[PDB]
């Protein structure tokens, strides 16, 4: 902790997709499914340019994509060509004179004109033929079955009773950086990453789950480019029609019997010729469920100005979370009734949330009495938790190295000058020659002294 | 000091809901529309007259009658411009037993809903003046030309109508100068706004609620019919087109404007005087022609070919037709709504939008 | 979440014109560009929303409302339910002669009340924004003027968007409408380019009508004419009874019978 805290940062799919190797990118086009699924992550600019250049054989020049913008707009314009051209649409051609051409990328662009319009291939979907089936699952059984086993690996990292993971989740869970095993005769603990996954959103916790499980996807013979369209199938599918597995590898089968231990697929046997994608993974998507409402479950929780949160929901695990960021008083076997204590909030922080995870929480589940608000939260109480965390976080590390008393003043500004050259500039003084530079770059500069 | 023991309960699982919902369904109620094939005054210089009292300031509604009254008014100016756009308002406040022309007669909102915000910010001291503010309408309603249907709507609080002279020659003159006065009433029935209502042939009403007090401005929203006494006349109109800078400035007219203005390269024009106009419509100014777009000869073509009723049955009854002729939807309730001429079928969704804004039934124009 | 309402002026007089020309560009190109731009509609966004409306010459039958082929799921369901309601449509079809022009209004009337109940339907936190494209291709009636400001003047009142791609032939109540309620108005040069015109102009919503350059507004004629003899008129007579426009000044007026009073 001489470095900074374990801030859980979603990568939204961009830091994600952006920093991956373009032969893994241009395997990864290779499916209607992952085409689909990174041109509904653009933002609407690269959006509309993708549908507009799609039906089209020339590289169109520079000039008319810069002079297809409105003026005011250039400052919010180049993010999206720039996000065209670092994932590998856009690649950048010539037209014969100096005017350098854009072209979309051909297997991004014919597997997009195959997600809208006829296709060669056939999504990987099969059915030799099998009617009604034997126990076949019905679709709110199926939220129920989504329901059961993800609230099962929640009480898993919360510790309950209820254990029912089947040790390689744990282990993948002890890998991710959630549950650290400490001491190893097994007690399974909770890192402060696994407190912060906790208050998160459900397609947001899910997309986690799937980044770090894809982060060490070098471990089981696993490849990134499978599994990803494998993903991008299964949100892109229906609960209704069922489907079948004839058409996947064996590897493929491993990984589809750990996602359904994960609970996002619900078979019915593990020699089966049949899975059927649950509603946790159809709601896959890098983004925000809301801030008044969330698809899923209606909201839940009144927060009145007392300080005073009423949960409308019996449950041991949300039960647990508003014991994690409050403290409980009543409970009814229709409510729960908790106040947000300033030391119940410095004890929320003390195992390691920022609280932007606590108000988002709340919106999350914002009962539908407390929205037609257009502040759906009283900033009275948003603003007291603010005002907490900027209490408890009031420390900045940073590991330096030091400049101090040196014999000259020339000297001085240029070794401020060369840090400034090299990038490795972190504090300067002006009067008492106190400088601070980056401790692993020092070497540069030290070296430098011994040649100046 | 008792009213807990409103709530019954026989079998009190669903007995409290029923409670509950004879309540709710106690709490509301449905307006009363009524239907004319019958002369219309159209073009309509109406004159509001507002209280500025001291009953103005009694907490009766929710905050007090000057503010409910007053954005009630903002809303009327809003719907009624929304609705007839040949017309004109003007606006008095009355106040300290004299009149007050706040704003002239004039046919655009933002002026008038600029200076009813600023009236919000007013005093309402002492006793109203019906004498006066009548003095001034008719003063101003005296040489509009006999076809418009010159009305005065007094929105009147109190009580004691502290004239100065005698206000039975001036309902004479009144009924004699053709204008009709329409009077909206707080708290009361007043007889001498009965007897100004009864003869120059407006309608006097007194006030519930909000919702009521809605009921009443939206009825004198639409254009009241005429009595066996307005002229009929044929006012010469002028239809301008829209003019830009020709090709491009190539021996324009650059001018200002004609009623802070910035070089107008470009607009309308007028065929009477050839003057320059930004807004359209807008009475001429030098001339005394109407200027007219005719979308706005459109915007009130539904007054003379109205609307009819919907046959309302809530029964199931014989619906061959399940699904709705509006918007192609099933009919999960017991209202079905059928036309009178093609009679098709609609649920009512489609019942408040025709009968309120589309003003036409869609399978009659099929 | 956003509400693309498609119309296709589906003539089949006009069509089977255009198909007897033996020209490059049919009406299957034309319900094939509507449907690439439904998909397209549904694919920018996963709460967009789709419903596809076509004006027959005696009736507003909507059109909207596993993957074989390899696209998306819900755009291959709709491409399927549009495809057997068109086919259904057109095949099985009527003949006579009174009535034979094409509408505009009734379509446009069914388009208004399907966004209000879609409206209705929409919860507290999210807001609907709403448009209307309309494809025109044959000749409006005029007979439907008293109908058709109607409408348009709905879309002003419930602040939907009208926008038209006229095919062949100019429009100009349509172009008035695309004047009104805010929208646009474009005449298309080449037929079969339709859809790269579509997937431009028409295709983004509200929030990039701002930040396209667009092709510019054409200035919209405020022609008027009298009731008597149909003739442009820069000043005329309008009787304050029938609010009628005349072009002179006659006795009697004619629209309502009035007993003039003369002066
Ligand atoms: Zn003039
Ligand atoms: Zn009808
Ligand atoms: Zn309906
Ligand atoms: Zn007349």
């Amino acid at each position: 902790r001489g470095l900074n805290r374990v801030h859980l940062q979603c990568r939204n799919l961009q830091e994600f997709l952006g920093g991956l190797s373009p032969g893994v990118l241009d395997r990864l086009y290779g499916h209607p499914a992952t085409c689909l699924a990174v041109f509904r992550e653009l933002p609407s600019l690269a959006k509309n340019w993708v549908m507009r250049m799609l039906f089209l054989e020339q590289p169109l020049p520079q000039a008319a994509v810069a002079l297809w913008v409105k003026k005011e707009f250039s400052k919010a314009q180049e993010e999206s060509t720039g996000l065209l051209s670092g994932l590998r649409i856009w690649h950048t051609q010539l037209l014969p004179g100096g005017l350098q051409g854009l072209i979309l990328n051909p297997i991004f662009r014919q597997n997009l004109r195959i997600a809208l319009l006829g296709g060669g291939k056939a999504w990987s979907d099969d059915t030799s033929q099998l009617g009604p089936d034997k126990h076949a699952r019905d679709v709110p059984s199926l939220d129920k079955y989504a329901e059961e086993r993800w609230e099962v690996v929640l009480h898993f990292m919360v510790g309950s009773p209820s254990a029912a993971v089947s040790q390689d989740l744990a282990q993948l869970l002890s890998q991710a950086g959630l549950m650290k095993s400490t001491e190893p005769g097994e007690p399974p603990c909770i890192t402060s990453a696994g407190f912060q996954f906790l208050l998160l959103d459900t397609p947001a916790q899910l997309w986690y789950f799937m980044l770090q499980y894809l982060q060490t996807a070098q471990s089981r013979g696993m490849d990134l480019v499978e599994i990803l369209s494998f993903l991008f199938q299964l949100s892109f599918s229906t609960l209704g029609k069922d489907y079948s597995v004839e058409g996947m590898s064996d590897s493929l089968l491993n990984f589809l019997q750990h996602l359904r231990e994960f609970g996002l697929v619900f078979q019915r046997k593990r020699k089966s010729r049949r899975y059927y994608p649950t509603r946790l993974a159809i709601n896959l998507s890098s983004g925000v469920s809301g801030a008044g409402g969330t698809v899923h479950q209606p909201g839940f929780i009144v927060v009145e100005t007392n300080y005073r949160l009423y949960a409308y929901t019996e449950s041991e695990l949300q039960i647990a979370l508003i014991a994690l960021f409050s403290e409980m008083l009543y409970r009814f076997p229709n409510m729960v009734v908790a106040q947000v204590t300033r030391e119940s909030v410095q004890q929320a922080i003390a195992s390691g949330i920022t609280a932007q995870q606590i108000i988002h929480f709340l919106r999350t589940r914002a009962h539908p009495v407390m929205l037609k608000q257009t502040p759906v939260l009283p900033p009275t109480i948003t603003d007291q938790i603010r005002l907490w965390e900027l209490e408890r976080d009031r420390l900045r590390f940073t590991e330096g190295v030091l400049y101090n008393q040196f014999l000259s003043q020339v000297d001085f500004e240029l070794l401020l000058a060369h840090a400034r050259e090299l990038g490795v500039l972190v504090f300067e003084n002006s009067a008492k020659r106190l400088m601070v530079v980056t401790p692993a770059g020092h070497s540069d500069v030290k070296r430098f002294w011994k040649r100046q | 000091x008792x009213x807990x023991x409103x709530x019954x309960x026989x079998x009190x699982x669903x007995x409290x809901x029923x409670x509950x919902x004879x309540x709710x369904x106690x709490x509301x109620x449905x307006x009363x529309x009524x239907x004319g094939q019958v002369r219309l005054g159209m073009m309509r210089h109406l004159y509001v007259v507002v209280d500025g009292s001291r009953t103005m300031e009694d907490q009766d509604l929710k905050p007090n009658r000057l503010t409910c009254t007053l954005k009630l008014l903002e809303y009327f100016v809003e719907e009624y411009f929304d609705q007839n756009p040949i017309s004109q308002i003007g606006i008095i406040v009355t106040k300290s037993k004299r009149a007050e022309k706040l704003t002239e007669l004039s046919g655009n909102p933002r002026k008038h809903i600029t200076s009813l915000k600023k009236a919000v910010d007013m005093t309402c001291h002492g006793e109203p003046s019906l004498y006066n503010s009548l003095s001034i309408a008719m003063q101003t309603l005296k040489h509009m030309p006999g076809h418009t249907s010159r009305e005065v709507l007094i929105i009147f609080s109190s009580l004691t109508t502290c004239d100065p002279s005698n206000i039975y020659d001036l309902i004479k003159t009144l009924k004699a100068a053709k204008i009709r006065v329409s009077v909206i009433g707080l708290s009361a029935e007043v007889r001498v706004c009965t007897v100004l209502a009864r003869e120059t042939g407006g309608t006097y009403h007194v006030i519930l609620d909000e919702s009521h007090y809605k009921e009443l401005l939206t009825h004198h929203v639409s254009p009241p019919p005429a009595s066996s006494s307005s002229e009929c006349s044929l006012i010469r109109m002028g239809f301008p087109q829209h003019t830009i800078x020709x090709x491009x400035x190539x021996x324009x007219x650059x001018x200002x404007x004609x009623x802070x203005x910035x070089x107008x390269x470009g607009g309308y024009f007028c065929p009477q005087c050839r003057a320059k106009y930004c807004e359209l419509p807008v009475e001429c100014k030098i001339c005394g022609l109407t200027l007219v777009s005719a979308p706005h000869l459109a915007r009130s073509y539904h007054h003379l070919f109205p609307l009819d009723a919907f046959q309302e049955i809530p029964l199931e009854e014989y619906n061959g037709e399940r699904f709705c002729y509006g918007c192609q939807g099933e009919l999960k309730d017991q209202h079905v709504y059928v036309c009178a001429v093609c009679q098709n079928v609609f649920c009512v969704d489609c019942d408040v939008f025709v009968h309120d804004s589309l003003h036409c039934c869609p399978g009659c124009i099929h | 979440l956003n509400l693309l309402v498609i119309v296709v002026d589906a003539n089949p007089i006009w069509w089977g014109k255009q198909a007897l020309k033996e020209s490059q560009f049919t009406l299957s190109k034309c319900i094939d560009a509507v449907m690439v731009l439904g998909n397209s509609h549904l694919f920018m966004n996963r709460s967009n929303k789709l419903a596809v409306i076509a004006s027959h010459i005696q009736e507003s039958r909507f059109l909207y409302p596993g993957s074989k082929d390899g696209k998306y799921e819900l755009l291959t369901s709709a491409n399927e339910v549009i495809v057997e309601e068109i086919k259904d449509l057109m095949t099985k079809s009527d003949i006579k002669g009174q009535h034979t022009e094409t509408l505009l209004a009734g379509s446009l009337a069914k388009a208004l009340c399907y966004i209000h109940r879609m409206n209705k339907e929409v919860k507290d936190n999210q807001e609907m924004k709403s448009r209307i494209l309309v494809i025109k291709a044959a000749e409006d009636s005029a007979l439907q003027y008293m109908n058709f400001m109607n409408v348009i003047f709905a879309a002003q009142k419930q602040n939907i968007l009208i926008d038209a791609c006229v095919l062949d032939s100019d429009s100009g109540l349509l172009q008035q409408a695309c004047d009104i309620t805010g929208g646009l108005y474009l005449k298309v040069p080449q037929m079969p380019s339709l859809l790269q015109y579509l997937l431009w102009v028409f295709l983004p919503d509200q929030d990039q009508r701002s930040q396209l350059i667009l092709p510019p507004p054409v200035h919209v004629d405020y022609r008027a004419a009298c009731f008597c003899h149909r003739n442009l008129i820069e000043i005329g007579y309008v009787c304050s009874v029938c609010l009628s426009i005349f072009c002179n000044f006659s006795p009697i007026c004619t629209t309502c019978e009035t007993a003039f009073k003369i002066s």
